[PDB]
């Protein structure tokens, strides 16, 4: 009673909320980091030779 | 009393909400819709650094 059943929260009960979130860019934003390090690397190796 | 001609309890009311499914603006959805101009741009990037 005066835990559970008096506290505010509704822990272990709920559980996913679907997660309502598309996608975030901090998963692609390495991806972009390595694709210009790259763009980069393939330059500079083509100005050299 | 006399007997119960109509018997009834206790229901549940909600919203009722409906299939609200849009067109071209759920295709957009997945990724974001921002992510694809930064990729568009890497793309014509790429292209100039192939040109």
């Amino acid at each position: 009673k005066w835990w559970y059943d008096k506290g505010e929260c509704g822990a272990k009960d709920s559980g996913s909320k679907e997660k309502t979130s598309a996608l975030s860019l901090s998963n692609v934003a390495g991806v972009f980091y390595i694709l210009v390090g790259g763009l980069g690397l393939a330059m500079l190796v083509a100005l050299i030779e | 009393f006399s007997k119960p001609f109509m018997s009834l309890g206790i229901s549940i009311m909600i919203k009722k909400p409906q299939k609200s499914k849009p067109g071209v603006f759920s295709f957009l959805d997945p990724l974001a819709y921002e992510i694809w101009m930064c990729i568009v741009f890497a793309y014509i990037g790429v292209s100039v650094v192939l040109f």
